[PDB]
């Protein structure tokens, strides 16, 4: 049953840590083999991307208002850890052309991008640098922000094409509906209710 | 699209009529107006179109030829359809022979192999990407396997539709040029899964490593499919040899011309053994005619000699006297009759095609038939009580049937 661990199994790896030992490296093995065999396909990968398409693009950013002023101040210890946030978010919000990637923030790219760049720049570097009451300027973005949603993106083409042009072929791209493993009492047959399209209207 | 989309159905519903008949009505739209739907015009994009400024009509048959290669069904026969009447309405008034000419010209044979062989459009699949069974990855299911054969069943649809109308000739299309999957899948096909049922279409203990189960409704939805691609292939075989007088050397390459008559003669004797299910006229009535019709294409090809060979082990005049009178017109043992049945329809069959006598020869030389002459006198003497016991025998619908 590749799905019902896939979903945990993905949630999890986000934060590992492995020893020096020669038991941590045959864990590191192991869990390197389960996710082989469990990313096969990657039907799971862009039905995410999909979703998370259909995330509001400056919320997103609000949170980072919640984040990295945890790293402001305090930090008699400031790391490396921070090399890990850019790439989070140029890789959903900096990228100027990414898998899945509708019309809504595409244009929140085409109208934020070079702000931010020309606020920050290499924002690895400049964080880690600068650190005082200069952060300021998160409300200057975020009342642009705010008033640059306009419209509710509405229809599925807008917000993400994956979900709009989904389509089941044969021998590929099958997807199953999440939460049908409830794992008591029965095994389950697998018959399971399939993915075979999406409505239009958000 | 919403064809293609019904063919996960039931013929109750009626999706496939209703459907059918908005495309006929459609068509019928465009061939009273081609002449307008020709120039390039800015229209709509359909869904499934790369984006363009301008549509014609050209785009549309480009788009139904590629599309030509689906594994749906009825949605492939309208794609030909489709195709084949919208073609005399291009700018020019060409056949689809030299349509397709110049648009094999323009892309060689390749693209043409690639429409055939590529089990839809877009990504590749089809049989070129899964040639054999053996392709495949994951745990085996009765949904996934039937996939492959749908596959073939689609290429070979295409290929015989574009053969036998004599649009591309066989030599050009499947020869030694590229690459073309189609003369393996069928080998494949005939010789490792044919004559066998689901437990050696699930191989033995493969990369799977589960015995798991076979539901009984399972084995005959398996023996649909499974029967339903050696008949398409006897209609390829029979358009092939019909159609190429130097055929031969192409049908060489199936490297399984023994396995070919195997199913054949398999046919012949007994339908129901290799999978062929009772209970559907509709099925069983077209067997007759297309073995018929693949026994006259061999005849009058290079390949007559071995497919009297491999009859006569099937269909021997000795068996037919040994078996014709063991314990006839008896209440039981319908084992025999059933035999003696299927041998006298296998009989007639091969008169229908023109090969009785050479399968069952003369063997007395007199003017008079050895086996037809003992055939009437066992039919004119089992009605006969026999001996001095004083019993004279009973006839049911079946045993006057079969006298």
């Amino acid at each position: 049953y590749p799905q019902a661990i896939v979903y945990p199994f993905i949630i999890s790896s986000e934060s590992y840590s492995f020893k020096d030992t020669s038991t941590g490296h045959k864990n590191k093995e192991f869990v390197a083999r389960i996710k082989s065999k469990l990313d096969q396909g990657g039907v799971i990968q862009d039905f995410i991307n999909a979703l998370d398409q259909l995330s509001n693009p400056e919320l997103l950013f609000k949170d980072w208002s919640n984040d990295v002023r945890a790293e402001l101040a305090k930090t008699p210890v400031n790391k490396k850890n921070i090399e890990k946030m850019y790439e989070r978010m140029y890789a959903a919000l900096g990228d100027p052309k990414a898998p899945g990637l509708g019309a809504f923030r595409r244009k929140f790219i085409q109208t934020f991008g070079k702000e931010f760049d020309k606020h920050f720049g290499k924002g690895g570097s400049k964080l880690l640098r600068m650190k005082l009451s200069d952060f300021n300027d998160i409300t200057n973005m975020l009342l642009l922000k705010m008033n640059k949603d306009s419209k509710p993106p509405g229809n599925l083409k807008e917000c993400s094409p994956w979900m709009s042009d989904f389509k089941v072929e044969f021998l590929r791209n099958e997807l199953e509906i999440p939460g049908q493993y409830d794992g008591r009492g029965k095994p389950l047959p697998e018959y399971h209710v399939r993915i075979a399209g999406f409505d239009e209207r958000v | 699209e919403s064809l293609a989309l019904a063919h996960a159905d039931e013929k109750s519903l009626g999706t496939i009529q209703q459907c059918c008949d908005a495309i006929d009505h459609l068509c019928r739209i465009i061939e009273k107006k081609h002449v307008s739907l020709n120039k390039a015009k800015k229209r709509r994009l359909p869904r499934g179109f790369p984006p363009s400024a301008s549509l014609c009509l050209l785009d549309l048959v480009k788009w139904l030829l590629a599309h030509c290669g689906r594994p749906q069904t009825e949605c492939r026969h309208k794609s030909i359809e489709l195709f084949y009447k919208f073609v005399p309405l291009l700018p020019g008034n060409r056949s689809p022979n030299l349509w397709l000419k110049d648009v094999l010209k323009e892309e060689g044979v390749s693209f043409l192999i690639n429409t055939f062989e590529g089990g839809g459009c877009g990504q590749p699949s089809g049989i070129l990407a899964q040639p054999t069974l053996l392709y495949l990855r994951g745990p085996f299911s009765l949904q996934a396997t039937l996939c492959w054969l749908d596959l073939l069943l689609a290429a070979l649809e295409c290929y015989n539709t574009f053969i036998g109308e004599r649009t591309v000739g066989a030599l050009q299309v499947l020869g030694t040029e590229a690459q073309s999957s189609l003369l393996k899948a069928v080998a494949f096909f005939l010789e490792s899964i044919a004559m066998h049922d689901i437990i050696a279409a699930e191989k033995c203990f493969g990369t799977g490593a589960a015995g798991n189960r076979t539901s009984p409704q399972e084995g005959e939805r398996y023996n649909y499919s499974k029967c339903t691609v050696v008949v398409r292939i006897m209609e390829f075989t029979t358009t092939l040899l019909n159609t190429s007088p130097e055929g031969w050397k192409l049908l060489k390459k199936d490297l399984c011309n023994t396995h070919l008559m195997r199913v054949l003669v398999q046919t012949l004797c007994e339908p129901a053994s290799i999978g062929f299910n009772i209970g559907d006229v509709q099925v069983m009535a077209h067997l007759p005619d297309v073995c018929v019709n693949l026994m006259k294409a061999l005849k009058m090809s290079p390949y007559k000699d071995i497919l009297e060979t491999h009859l006569r082990e099937k269909i021997t005049a000795q068996s037919i006297e040994e078996l014709c009178a063991v314990n006839l017109y008896g209440p039981d043992a319908q084992v025999d009759r059933s035999r003696l049945a299927a041998v006298v329809s296998a009989c007639k069959q091969l008169h229908r095609a023109g090969l009785l006598h050479n399968i069952l020869p003369s063997q007395s030389t007199d003017l008079h038939h050895s086996v037809g002459t003992e055939l009437l006198s066992l039919v004119y003497k089992g009605i006969a009580p026999g001996d001095e016991r004083q019993c004279l025998p009973s006839l049911d619908l079946s045993c006057k049937q079969l006298a």
